RNA sequence: GGGGACUCGUGAGAGACUGCCGGGGUCAACUCGGAGGAAGGUGGGGAUGACGUCAAGUCAUCAUGCCCCUUAUGUCCAGGGCUUCACACAUGCUACAAUGGCCGGUACAAAGGGCUGCGAUGCCGCGAGGUUAAGCGAAUCCUUAAAAGCCGGUCUCAGUUCGGAUCGGGGUCUGCAACUCGACCCCGUGAAGUCGGAGUCGCUAGUAAUCGCAGAUCAGCAACGCUGCGGUGAAUACGUUCC
């Protein structure tokens, strides 16, 4: 039984599948630079891999659903970081201080009546 | 009538008033209230009296009113100037 | 197999399942087989009305309508329970859509 | 509202797109819902009483 | 005017609905005659003191439940009034209405009756302090009430300035949601206009 | 504000140039949430900052910032019928912020065609002490040296 | 160049240069530059002399360009004024002919403010 | 076919309480930090508006005291007006461009409505649409193709390939009927405007800023308004002298 976990950031929810190997991110089939074409997203994907010191190994491929291209990228970070706990339960405090285990509970604040955004008020005009 | 499928709509109670007089060469005046009607070239020869709210403003369909409605000839708002 | 596919729509939680898991689930002792409750997504209308009867547009209140269509119940066609489920009494709060 | 117009707004009119919808309870011609048949006022008094089912106060 | 209807703030949490059916296509025509029934059980039975009217319906079998303090007044001369309006319920909905008239266990511990008996005493010109102070002490006797608040407003005593004063005993928490707050509004007819009575009873905590 | 000092947000390093100053630079070019267009300008204005110097573009930027970091800015206050500006000493983390908007803020209103080189022609000149961004750090100083008499109003 | 008395400018592509004729916009220009073979990248400073001659008879056999196209517009206004329609009692006064809001806006048919 | 593994749907429960450790504090309240933890001190938003003020607002939701009309201030109609403009204010939307316009490629949503309907698919139309008819009271099926973004070209700083106002011309749709007075489409036109005077407004984090999508009314719509949803995603907070 290989190890699979789940990560979710904004409303994007991902399902990472962990396979040992050579480091080939075949996300939804196609590769990492195919639909994550921004270098700043590509840092935060493999950002937990430089703390476990296996940036080369673990050729993973995952499922990407919901959200948008930074929520989908940010959800994949937690899914890696959860996966490197089940496959090695001895680098817990390496990734605890890195802040990659925390789900970062930040969603969109709802829009309110009278206001025109979550907190934007319309004009005041005292006469 | 704005669409070309269903043809040019003109109210029936004025079509019968113009057809009864066009056959025997008779050009009377016609009191009407149908501003929505369109000019057919069937009644080029005679005049009308279209409503606006006060009183039936007379109009004589001459040669080139056709295509336009009757109600474009009664302005229904007076406005002779702020000063 | 289990060709009877019945639908359950109510207006509240804990009146559609307690009125099915001990009422519309009672087929399993009467010579047939079930699958159990299958929960479906709650549809949720939203109405927003102005509180005042005049002039105060920036003061509203929100009402919803939670239609808990749930519990796909799939039972085995035993010929003594084809019509006996119509003999099963269900309260006013739940509708059933056997057909 | 004006009771000649509450009675006229339920019969059969000429030119059947001319027909409109009033409230059932009161008679407002404006702000009438179609899933309740009520207006925005009468819906609000009846929803707090419990007098029409499924509707309660929402807070998401 | 600032305080929301306490049966609405608690609807589904503590108190329960007072009409039971389901509909999707005919949800509108049911409400259009659900309030045509509630116009028939206000004028014609007001001497009997209706507490509340419950109306449910199970596939063209409509069941009116109705509570009152004097059950024999709704019944009549042994089945001359309980079936008088049953002949009137059915010629308005076209079905087989089973008007199951019920009773009230304490009409001095339930609003819309305490809120109505104060209004009859205002309607026959007793002093409104005396009408309020009976209901406050006629409700704090029972073992389930822990507080009561009665609030009257309008041209009281045949005055000219409309004013609004309340009385209160016990504890009546209008913000707590685990507390059942019965509530009743009734509108007294007087020779100068109207006086509205609002009565809030607190029975305790539910869980 | 009025209760206490607010917490501060951290920053993530840029992958192309490992430096805190680079992502802090891309973050202030950013209008309208279009973040990757703001990194398609700062990268294009550092990569064009080696086509005509040949040196490393981070080292060019650490010194063009050091020619626009102030250390003494001035800050209005009213006493009587005259209001007069009081010079104050600048904390270090505020200094890098004023410096960096003095780069981007004057670069919008130069005379080239595109923003790819307008930011480049200002990182270039400020590394040698030439541009309008360096003009302000002395006018920030010279306005605050010509008012050293009011230096005893630190609030 | 010079297509029909209209003075095509220089150093500008034919996708935009034919638009300066009164009667050719961005769509009719794309079908003048397809029926006569001329591509949508050809600058005007290197136009072949007979290639303009192909360009000046597809227009003068199908389209309507100015000289009489200005005469198409203002004579169609001139008819509405004299028939006595309300829309011709609207060109007499510099007011909007299509039922636009004349309370706060409508400076274009009128002119800028004068504050009397 | 098939699977109970991962999501997701929704039922019942565990969880965060200064509960444990080190400082300060009357052996108080509490406060400043650490451990463990998805989350830390009210975890982040919604619901909830005390006694009362303003003779606040509505007799036009409704209810109602008293006065008033009762061959008319009742009531049924057709047209007309609520949309008129020498001008003032107010809330918005699109803009004045290169962090852009126009073309060809190509990705990632959420929450919602649908039997008086929604219209896949195919055929026709430059286009709005027209026409056939498959599936579906819907986690089925339709609405659906998200737009910014990303990769290429092109215009090269001009009242313009910016801007889309006004006005000619020809059509489509709903409806008895689109003239006063509807929305959408196509063709030509090509207005004012080059970041706005004294003054003033909103926002402390998934926030402002920008980008679309859907709903309620509705035959169709003046839907840029309102109620909601997500996509992308900032800068700063020294401090309480001043307003
Ligand atoms: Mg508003
Ligand atoms: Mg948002
Ligand atoms: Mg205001
Ligand atoms: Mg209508
Ligand atoms: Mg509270
Ligand atoms: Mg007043
Ligand atoms: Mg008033
Ligand atoms: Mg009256
Ligand atoms: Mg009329
Ligand atoms: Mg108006
Ligand atoms: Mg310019
Ligand atoms: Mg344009
Ligand atoms: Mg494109
Ligand atoms: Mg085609
Ligand atoms: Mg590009
Ligand atoms: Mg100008
Ligand atoms: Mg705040
Ligand atoms: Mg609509
Ligand atoms: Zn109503």
């Amino acid at each position: 039984r290989p190890i699979q976990t789940v990560g979710r950031r904004k409303e994007a929810v991902v399902r990472v599948r962990l396979v040992p190997g050579t480091g080939k991110f075949d996300l939804n089939g196609r590769s990492l630079e195919d639909y994550f074409p921004n270098k700043v997203h590509q840092q935060l994907i493999k950002a937990p891999l430089v703390t476990v010191d296996r940036v080369e190994s673990f050729d993973i491929f995952a499922h990407l659903g919901g959200g948008g291209p930074s929520g989908q990228a940010g959800a994949l970070r937690l899914g890696i970081a959860r996966a490197l706990i089940l496959v090695s339960p001895e680098d817990r405090p390496a990734l605890k201080k890195a802040g990659f285990l925390t789900r970062d509970p930040r969603a969109t604040e709802r829009k309110k009546y009278g206001l025109k955004k979550a907190r934007k008020a319309p004009q005041y005009s005292k006469r | 009538p704005r669409s070309l499928k269903k043809g040019p709509f003109v109210d029936e109670h004025l079509l019968k008033k113009v057809d009864v007089q066009n056959e025997k060469n008779t050009k009377q005046v016609i009191k009407t209230w149908s501003r929505r009607s369109t000019i057919i070239p069937d009644f080029i020869g005679h005049t009308f009296a279209v409503h606006d709210g006060r009183k039936h403003v007379p109009v004589f369909v001459t040669e080139s009113m056709v295509g336009h409605k009757l109600g474009e000839f009664a302005p229904t708002r007076t406005f002779k100037g702020h000063i | 197999g289990q060709k009877i596919r019945i639908r359950l729509k109510a207006y509240d939680h804990e009146a559609i399942d307690a009125s099915a898991r001990k009422i519309v689930e009672t087929v399993v002792r009467t010579g047939a087989s079930v699958v159990g409750p299958v929960p479906l997504p709650t549809e949720k209308n939203v109405y927003c009305v102005i509180r005042s009867p005049h002039k105060y547009k920036d003061s509203r209140e929100h009402f919803e309508m939670r239609t808990h269509k749930r519990l796909i119940d799939i039972i085995d066609p035993t010929p003594k329970t084809v019509d006996a489920l119509m003999r099963i009494d269900l309260p006013a709060s739940v509708d059933v859509n056997i057909q | 509202a004006k009771k000649a117009l509450v009675n006229k707004a339920a019969g059969k009119p000429r030119f059947a797109v001319r027909a409109y919808t009033r409230c059932s309870k009161c008679g407002r011609p404006r702000a009438v819902y179609r899933k309740f048949g009520l207006c925005r006022i009468c819906l609000r008094e009846m929803a707090h009483a419990g007098e029409l089912p499924g509707v309660q106060k929402s807070s998401w | 005017g600032q305080k929301i209807n306490p049966h609405g703030f608690r609807l589904g949490i503590t108190t329960d609905w007072k009409s039971r059916w389901y509909a999707d296509k005919q949800y509108a025509e049911y409400v259009k005659e659900d309030v045509a029934i509630r116009r028939l059980l206000s004028s014609g039975l007001e001497r009997a003191g209706i507490a509340d009217v419950e109306i449910e319906r199970t596939r063209d079998r409509v069941r009116v439940d109705i509570h009152t303090a004097r059950p024999g007044i709704v019944i009549g001369r042994r089945g001359t009034e309980a079936d008088r309006i049953r002949a009137d319920l059915e010629k308005l909905t076209g079905k087989q209405v089973q008007l199951n008239i019920l009773e009230v266990k304490n009409p001095e511990s339930q609003a819309q009756l305490v809120a109505q008996g104060v209004a009859e005493q205002l309607s026959n010109r007793v002093a409104f302090r005396r009408a309020m102070r009976k209901a406050i002490q006629s409700a704090m006797r029972q073992p389930n009430v822990k507080g009561i608040r009665v609030q009257c407003s309008g041209r009281l005593g045949g005055a000219e300035m409309s004013r609004s004063e309340f009385y209160r005993e016990g504890r009546v928490p209008l913000h707590t949601l685990r507390a059942d707050i019965d509530y009743g509004l009734y509108e007294a007819k007087t020779t100068f206009g109207r006086i509205g009575v609002k009565v809030w009873i607190y029975k305790g905590d539910i869980v | 504000p009025r209760k206490g000092p607010a917490p501060k947000r951290p920053l993530v390093n840029d992958p192309v140039y490992g430096s805190q100053l680079v992502t802090q630079l891309v973050n202030k070019v950013l209008l309208k949430g279009k973040k990757s267009l703001a990194e398609r300008i700062v990268y294009g204005a550092l990569e064009q900052a080696r086509d005509k110097t040949g040196t490393d573009p981070v080292i060019t930027l650490k010194r063009a910032l050091d020619n626009v970091k102030p250390a003494l800015e001035v800050r209005s206050r009213r006493v009587g019928g005259a209001t007069y500006q009081v010079p104050v000493e600048v904390r270090p983390d505020r200094s890098t912020t004023l410096a960096l908007r003095w780069l981007v803020g004057y670069s919008r209103q130069r005379r080239e065609k595109t923003m790819i080189e307008r930011l480049a022609n200002e990182i270039l000149d400020a590394s040698n002490g030439l541009g309008a961004s360096v003009k302000r750090r002395e006018d920030t100083h010279k306005m605050a040296e010509a008012n050293r008499a009011f230096a005893h109003y630190r609030w | 160049a010079r297509l029909v008395g209209v003075d095509l400018p220089r150093d500008k592509r034919m996708e935009v240069a034919l638009t300066y004729i009164f009667g050719i916009g961005r769509t009719r220009s794309n079908e003048i530059l397809a029926a006569t073979g001329i591509d949508r990248d050809l600058r005007t400073r290197d136009l072949t002399e007979e290639q303009l001659i192909h360009l000046r008879d597809y227009i003068e056999a199908n389209l309507k360009v100015e000289g009489d196209l200005r005469r198409e517009v203002q004579a169609d206004i001139r008819r509405k004024i004299e028939i006595g329609c309300y829309q011709g009692l609207r060109h007499r006064r510099g007011m909007p002919v299509r039922g636009q809001r004349t309370k706060t806006n409508a400076r274009t048919r009128k002119g800028p403010k004068r504050t009397i």
